[PDB]
């Protein structure tokens, strides 16, 4: 998962009130444009292409429905109960797949930096990362549970193909280290790293290359 | 004589049996011993000190082989090949060469099964006759036993005889003892493809041949198992867990006593009923008797070790029972959640659980003085295991059935790659593609298959490319790869409306875009390094 | 299985005369008798051999015949027998010359 910056509230969220109101009231083509900014056109939790697509609480309006209008509890997730049913990570997972869990263990994207609680080994496995104890543990392996980031066979299998394809670009870069002079390595590294922003699970593709 | 005695305390086990049946309890004792004795592995798992496997195989002139050679392994070999290569033929020759085997267990001088002089004899056999060679291990005692099975062709030259012998000495054995001290059996059995069958619901409780020891052998080796058999014999052993025969005994007892009674009251009419009563109590305490006698198994203990097998082996099916349902009794389970009758599963589920039922059966009423009767040995041969099989139940069906019976001798038939990404390259022989029915030995793959990606395995175990060759889109990026290779390395117009073809049909976020990609990248790269390099 | 010259006492003193089994017999050896030396057999049957579309069904028929001479010269001398269509040629004669209005 990436660390995403938010930055700004959107207009309509000022209306709507908490009690009165209800999330079937509320437009939800007025909320999208500024997560697709926030985003990029590409999942919060697993980092799929956005497709079939769905305005996700992080803490749920049921158990918690005072941040129900607020600008820090939403987020664009990957797939969409409306269209069709049997969809098994992220958003509709977090409900129904996974069972009882604590909110406040959780990796919330928008607050805390992923990139030192997750791992993304080549294999295709999301991980904790090396050196976490007691608590920091907890969360990477709850966020890691709750989202099914490896559970889901579609989503392992395709990050593990991603990875895997672009491993004979890492392995030849690196060998050009020895012959090409630091100013030249630098700026080639920096255009690799450049062309995966538009790319899907970017941030296991991230982890091979650096 | 004083060289039996030698080679008999030097433990060959034909030595102690001769010596046996010239003085007919020293030698029997060693020969009981030899079949009997075991251990408990460090798993828990009873593993016999003498273990019975067929080591090898040979195939003279017998359909399609003129000449095949067979190393066996001890517990798993699968047999893979195309269609027509005579990986069924192998199991068949087998089947015929085990069937005397149980001829003689349950018969002094029982005939098994013969080839056949129609379909058996290779069609351009210089000889005219076919020999199938079988090589059986039974201990250090009994290193080696050799059958041969023989058939001449029609036109009849000389008459070639097989030489069976030995398989009948060694069931004489088994069979001798037995009679005199229960001892445990090994179990044969066959499962090909004739398994898959409709189930007819109309369960005729024939009498009860079904509770006898050695129907265990019935039809072992005809292919299909007896499914039927077991649903007969499994509802008998519910009725008899749900009334216990002692309280019968002692309400017959009762019984007897009362009118016993009456007639010493003067009551003459009532003597007939007391007669045929005081019979019913005597076949009641001989069949208690027999059932003590037999050191058999409880029927609630045979029953549970059944349905944890059937329950831990397949695993859509989480319970089986028997209902009394209106009149009739009826084996319920319950599949994926939901109560149903056996005639609702579907017919991967049934074919599954039949052989699994049918095998669970054998083994318990053959080995009944184990602890788990499933630790019992034998020799089980099984064509096509993946027959209707999912690929998920592809993945855990020789881990179970393993699991479930760890001293079975498992000879099998696949095209499976997900079966082969289970099982060690040592277990598998392998038919050359090219082979015109002259290679002499089946070998293993030159790849190890555990572990290892189902889409090598095709290409290199099976022979068969990772997409499909007569379908134009398998081929494009292959033919793109070449494009950029002409065109050293930059994306020319062919080289585009390619990778815009393969976008089209593949889709923005396909396996095979992000490859033309990587593609691009990679030679983009070098491209930069080669100009570097020239300045 | 093949006929052989003691078959005709099988069933002889009870079984015999059923009109099936003659109606069987008598097609059977209405397709073999449809259309010779070994040696000369067996260089025809290698001359087809080497020519072989059109001649595939004249190379089966040589074939059976080789397979067939061998066989009468592999068989015993007790169970000498006359050619398949001399014994058709007789019984329809038996038959013919026995049977009211059968001609
Ligand atoms: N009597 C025979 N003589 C020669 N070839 C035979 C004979 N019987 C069967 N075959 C060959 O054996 C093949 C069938 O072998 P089989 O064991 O069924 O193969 P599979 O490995 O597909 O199970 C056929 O392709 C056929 O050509
Ligand atoms: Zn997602």
């Amino acid at each position: 998962m990436r660390e995403l910056a938010r930055l700004e509230r959107p207009e309509i969220l000022d209306q709507y009130i908490a009690g009165q109101n209800d999330w079937m009231e509320i437009d939800q083509s007025a909320v999208w444009p500024k997560l697709t900014e926030m985003q990029g056109g590409f999942c919060a939790y697993c980092e799929c292409r956005l497709n079939r697509c769905h305005i996700e609480h992080f803490r749920p309006r049921g158990k918690f429905p005072a941040l129900t209008f607020i600008w820090n509890n939403l987020f664009g997730s990957c797939g969409d109960s409306r269209k069709s049913g049997g969809w098994s990570r992220c958003g509709i997972y977090k409900d129904n797949g996974a069972g009882a869990y604590n909110a406040d263990d959780l990796i919330k994207p928008d607050e805390e930096n992923p990139d030192d609680y997750l791992l993304f080994l080549t294999t295709g496995e999301v991980v904790p990362a090396i050196g976490l104890t007691g608590r920091a543990l907890k969360k990477a392996q709850e966020t890691i549970r709750v989202f099914n980031l490896n559970g889901d066979i579609k989503l392992f299998g395709s990050r593990r193909t991603a990875v895997q394809a672009i491993m004979p670009n890492v392995e030849y870069l690196y060998t050009l280290l020895e012959e090409f002079d630091e100013d030249d390595w630098n700026e080639m590294l920096r255009d690799e790293l450049e062309k995966i922003e538009s790319d899907e699970y970017k941030t296991a593709l991230k982890h091979a290359w650096t | 004589t004083k060289q039996y005695e030698r080679k008999a305390k030097g433990g060959n086990l034909l030595s102690a049996f001769e010596l046996y049946q010239r003085n007919s309890g020293e030698w029997f004792e060693m020969c009981r011993d030899y079949i009997q004795d075991g251990h408990v592995d460090e798993s828990g798992i009873f593993r016999p000190d003498n273990a019975f496997y067929l080591r090898r195989l040979t195939l003279k002139d017998f359909r399609r082989f003129s000449l095949l050679e067979i190393k066996l392994e001890e517990d798993l070999t699968v047999i893979i090949g195309n269609n027509g290569k005579g990986k069924t033929s192998i199991l068949y020759a087998i089947a015929k060469t085990l069937s005397w085997f149980v001829a003689n267990i349950l018969k002094e001088g029982g005939s098994g099964q013969r080839l056949s002089e129609m379909t058996d004899i290779k069609n351009d056999a210089e000889d005219r006759y076919s020999d199938v060679s079988s090589t059986f291990f039974f201990g250090k005692g009994l290193k080696s036993v050799p059958i041969r099975l023989s058939r001449s062709a029609l036109g009849t030259a000389e008459r070639r005889d097989s030489e069976v012998k030995p398989a009948k000495d060694l069931a004489d054995i088994w069979r001798v003892i037995n009679e005199v001290n229960t001892i445990n059996l090994p179990t044969f059995a066959l499962y090909n493809v004739e398994r898959s069958q409709p189930f007819n619901r109309n369960i005729k409780d024939n009498t009860g041949r079904r509770e006898e020891r050695f129907d265990a052998y019935s039809q072992t080796l005809g292919g299909a198992g007896r499914f039927d058999h077991f649903v007969e014999w499994y509802i008998y052993l519910h009725k008899r867990t749900v009334s216990d025969i002692s309280s019968s005994i002692k309400e017959l007892e009762q019984q007897v006593n009362d009118l016993q009674r009456t007639v010493d009251g003067g009551m003459v009419s009532v003597k007939s009923l007391l007669e045929q009563m005081k019979f019913k109590l005597s076949e009641a305490i001989e069949r208690n008797d027999a059932a003590v006698s037999s050191r058999v198994l409880t029927e609630s203990v045979q029953k549970s070790i059944v349905e944890k097998a059937i329950c831990s082996v397949v695993p859509s099916i989480s319970n089986i029972w028997v209902e009394m349902i209106t009149g009739s009794d009826l084996v319920k389970v319950t599949n994926d959640g939901h109560d149903v009758t056996i005639d609702q599963l579907s017919d991967g589920q049934r074919v599954f659980l039949s052989l699994v039922a049918d095998l669970a059966r054998r083994m318990v009423m053959l080995n009944p003085l184990l602890e788990n009767p499933l630790e019992g040995r034998g020799i089980v041969l099984i064509d096509e295991i993946e027959l209707h099989l999912h690929p998920k139940w592809q993945q855990e069906v020789i881990l179970n059935l393993r699991s479930a019976f760890p001293n079975i001798q498992f000879i099998i038939t696949t095209h499976s790659p997900i079966v082969l990404s289970t099982i060690e390259k040592r277990c598998i022989r392998e038919f050359e593609p090219n082979d015109d029915g002259d290679q002499s030995f089946l070998d293993s793959p030159d790849m190890q298959t555990k572990g290892s990606e189902n889409a090598q395995i095709l290409e290199q175990v099976m022979n068969v490319h990772s997409t499909p060759p007569g379908i134009a889109e398998s081929h494009w990026l292959g033919n793109f790869e070449l494009l950029l290779l002409d065109n050293s390395g930059e994306l020319d117009n062919h080289s585009q409306v390619l990778y815009d073809q393969i976008k089209a049909h593949f889709g923005i976020d396909s396996i095979e875009l992000k490859k033309a990609d990587s593609l691009i990248r990679i030679n983009k790269m070098k491209n930069k390094l080669n100009k570097i390099r020239a300045e």
